[PDB]
RNA sequence: AGGCAUAAGGGAGCUUGACUGCGAGACCUACAAGUCGAGCAGGGUCGAAAGACGGACUUAGUGAUCCGGUGGUUCCGCAUG
RNA sequence: GACUCGGUGAAAUCAUAGUACCUGUGAAGAUGCAGGUUACCCGCGACAGGACGGAAAGACCCCGUGGAGCUUUACUGUAGCC
RNA sequence: GACAAUGGUAGGAGAGCGUUCUAAGGGCGUUGAAGCAUGAUCGUAAGGACAUGUGGAGCGCUUAGAAGUGAGAAUGCCGGUG
RNA sequence: GAGGGUAGCGGAGAAAUUCCAAUCGAACCUGGAGAUAGCUGGUUCUCUCCGAAAUAGCUUUAGGGCUAGCCUCAAGUGAUGA
RNA sequence: AAGCAGUAAAUGUGGAGCCGUAGCGAAAGCGAGUCUGAAUAGGGCGUUUAGUAUUUGGUCGUAGACCCGAAACCAGGUGAU
RNA sequence: GUAGCGGCGAGCGAAACGGGAAGAGCCCAAACCAUGGGGUUGUAGGACACUCUCAAAGGACGACAUUAGACGAAUCAUCUGGAAAGAUGAAUCAAAGAAGGUAAUAAUCCUGUAGUCGAAAAUGUUGUCUCUCUUGAGUGGAUCCUGAGUACGACGGAGCACGUGAAAUUCCGUCGGAAUCUGGGAGGACCAUCUCCUAAGGCUAAAUACUCUCUAGUGACCGAUAGUGAACCAGUACCGUGAGGGAAAGGUGAAAAGCACCCCGGAAGGGGAGUGAAAUAGAACCUGAAACCGUGUGCU
């Protein structure tokens, strides 16, 4: 469905354990945001994550 | 001769020339099944879990034939003090072979001027082998080649000079 | 399938060269003041697994 | 004589099959008894189970540790020598140096080894 | 409950054997456990000495392993220190 | 409807049966054992005392270190919510 | 020869019979194999022959080897029939 | 009446644990799967020799199990058995 | 042993590896002794001095493991005629 | 079944050395140069200086094999028979005595086998020559490059034989966040010293797993309740709304020679008469057991 479209952030999947080490499936998300950039054929808006546009992606 | 060893290479042979390509099918094989029949209580007919189950038929084997090997070993020592006891029974010789052309006649007749012969000669003649294929009761091989069934099945050894040498260089 | 062995006796108990197993001594970790200086002492040896428990457990160590 | 084969007196026995008739001895319940944990395909209790009390091998302490660099060695004796590493080898005394080859002093009587044993370094002079 | 007036009961002086390493042999015992023990070596206390002393007149007052803590130590410490 | 006649024609049940009563005895409620008493061989219509009659591997009771559903301030968790 | 022993359930040990196939050897068979039916037969048992009918083309026997190797019980499965 | 919709860790319920294809305290079908069953039932030929137990201890144990007691086969010691 | 040669065969070759002739200790490490120990003092374990390879039978272990037989659980679908 | 991992329980359980099958290594980004060229690495390589000279991808080119086939040795006679391949005689072939069929049991009767030969054409592969490609190599070094939100840290997880543990080596999500050859990393926490390698780009045949499927074959594998569920027009009758479940069903004879004709009968079905070696082998057709149903009769 949503990744970064300039990395590669997926979601990953783990278990979150507990005390008695219980675990159960969970998702781990990617710090996913909307934003306006200028893929070269023209500026649009995408998923990109806040790793990503870190000092590298112009918007 | 040691017939205590001897007959467990006959027995070792035998058993090695064995396919073992023969199956059967269990309850995991047989087509169909995975319901139970009736509902085990209020029937008044016996309890069962599936029509394919052993004491129904078309259903279910319980043991048998799984594809299997058969053969076996035994030492080095045995093995061929078995085929100095087959030798040593024997016991209990011409000059080389001279065919130009495989000819099962001129064979014949060297074996009547000299009918379960075994014809042993050096590392192989293929006009020897080729002369006597086709005759019944008769087997050639190489000194290399020597069984314990082949000489054991055999009434009579016509080895060469130089197949009685080789024999004695390697046992 | 090699039979397996049982990897919590190979951390309790030895062979010796008699085919008969050497074990250590239970009541030895606690609770002291609760026992003779005899009796103390008289644990801190070792003693040979029983004809017993050679017959419950001989296969457990079969490669041991 | 492949027409009158005779395996050695006393090797072979033909199998025990049981459930077959009551005149074997093992037909009707085949060998184990009447009914229970243990008449029933499936086995008994694992070895060792001994019932709920608490078994013998997890009632008593465990014992040591185990080095890593634990140097065992190739024992000789002098009896064996009735001299170099490879010769004792290609005799057929050494049929696997360890770690060494150690010389010892049980028995009687030049050697170039890894170790000596007391007596063996005495009575080799 | 069994013994005890050898006192095992009472009083007084002196001290720490309420020791370290052990242990022939035996009882009990399904196993794990449990009980007794002459004698031997190191060190001593009492006594003038022989000697006695490895708790209490005897038998209850206790809880496997795993794991964690602490004190030492001769051992190990994944190329070497 | 049943009953008799012509036509057609099942079923559950069933160890083999030449299948009596009584007083006993017996796994303590016998057609079948003991001791007695009674009964010539075969049907047909009818009744419902016994065959511990027949169907339904007792829905009761208890036992599985058997399941399932429900409850809660039982244990450990969890979607969610702050 | 003499003496001694020989009830047996759970269970332990030994010796055997029989079935299908395989190797070797040696045989039977359209002048009639296997099978089936009958029989008044031999063995301590599992069982083995023989004879006659029926049948129409394959089977024993010795010695070893290998097993899908023996059925009266499973409210067993399928078919037939009461 | 016709045409449609809601589906099983679910759906509908004027509420009965009521319905969801003659089945519902959680449908049916196929797979994991030959689940597991310390429980019932069954377990196929002959002969010869020997021949028990229904007890102790511990047990989440009490119709199960483990060690010991009682049986059997082999080797040995060797008079130690009554 | 795998491998290579060999008729889906024996068999030849293949010494990596395994078992054994040495044990004791947790270990360093000693070694016909060794560990505990101040001390063979005593004691535990050793010094039996034949093992090994293949196979017949008995039995056990991992695989459904003597056969039949649940109530149930999970996953993926088919169902509102 | 070792080291270890484990309510240290049930259990899980490596790897390197050693022996073998197979076996090749390479193209980039960066510096620099004029989209192109140059350059690809650890006893440091490249640039820069001299000197000294899979791997790029389209195409034709004779042999082998695969898809129909041809040849293919050598026997006659009596007894039984319904019928000879059998039994009894004499004889030949064998690089062919595998197998099947033929009125019975065949090396010589047929189809075959041993062996040799065969391709209009299509196809796969091996071969040469063509064809496209193509600058190789040492020495010195001031200096310029060698993969960055990367390595790594903290937190939560996953994975390593290894359960968060003293957890090294690898990944994921979230925050922070490095150096550049005396640089970086690993050697089971960690530091020092040594030894070995050079991350953060990419591509590679073989040794290996398996079987729809074609051809050739073997079996101490089954032989019609067996073997596939299916030897038979079978995933079919049938069952279900549906997903889906699922059977029973083989044999005349050597050859149909499969009963012309007559009689009873409405036909079916019979009794003769013929075919046949056999008809109680007459298509409900090889044998033809038992339960079960009958008719007759010796003893009661």
């Amino acid at each position: 469905g949503k990744q970064c479209f300039v990395t590669g952030r997926k979601a990953s999947t783990g278990n979150r354990r507990s005390h008695a080490l219980n675990s159960t499936k969970r998702r781990w998300n990617a710090n996913l945001q909307k934003v306006r950039i200028l893929v070269d054929g023209k500026p649009k808006k995408v998923w990109v994550s806040a790793r990503a546009l870190k000092s590298g992606k112009v918007t | 001769p040691n017939n205590s060893v001897l007959f467990e290479a006959i027995n070792l042979q035998r058993a090695s020339l064995r396919q073992g390509t023969h199956a059967v099918k269990n309850r995991s094989a047989v087509s169909g099944g995975g319901r139970k029949p009736w509902k085990q209580k209020g029937t008044g007919r016996a309890r069962q879990g599936t029509i394919r189950a052993p004491q129904w038929r078309g259903g279910g084997i319980v043991f048998g034939p799984t594809p299997r090997s058969y053969a076996y070993k035994m030492p080095k020592k045995m093995r061929r003090l078995a085929l100095r006891s087959a030798l040593s029974f024997k016991v209990q010789v011409v000059d080389a072979f001279n065919f130009e052309a495989p000819k099962t006649k001129e064979f014949k007749n060297v074996l009547s001027t000299l009918k379960k012969v075994l014809v042993v000669t050096e590392n192989e003649d293929v006009n020897v082998e080729l002369s006597a294929r086709n005759i019944p009761g008769v087997q050639v091989t190489t000194a290399q080649g020597l069984n314990v069934l082949d000489i054991t099945n055999a009434d009579s050894l016509v080895i060469t000079e130089a197949a009685a040498k080789k024999v004695e260089e390697v046992l | 399938p090699k039979m397996k062995t049982h990897r919590g006796a190979a951390k309790r108990v030895k062979r010796t060269a008699s085919g008969q197993l050497k074990r250590s001594r239970a009541f030895t970790s606690h609770l002291f003041a609760n026992k003779s200086t005899k009796q103390k002492r008289q644990l801190r040896k070792a003693r040979l697994v029983s004809k017993s428990d050679m017959k419950r457990v001989k296969q457990l160590l079969a490669y041991k | 004589k492949l027409h009158e084969l005779k395996p050695a007196e006393g090797s072979r026995k033909e199998r025990n099959r049981v459930g077959r008739g009551v005149a074997t001895g093992n037909g009707k319940t085949s060998g184990r008894g009447h009914k229970g944990q243990k008449a029933r395909s499936g086995g008994g209790v694992r070895p060792g189970f001994e019932g709920g009390q608490l078994p013998l091998f997890r009632r008593l302490p465990k014992r040591g540790f185990t080095n890593i660099n634990r140097k065992e060695y190739a024992i000789v004796n002098l009896d064996q020598l009735n001299v170099t590493p490879a010769l004792l080898v290609e005799s057929g005394v050494v049929k696997n140096e360890k770690s060494g080859i150690k010389i010892l002093g049980n028995g009687s009587l030049t050697v170039k080894a890894h170790k000596f044993s007391a007596s063996a370094a005495e009575a080799i002079d």
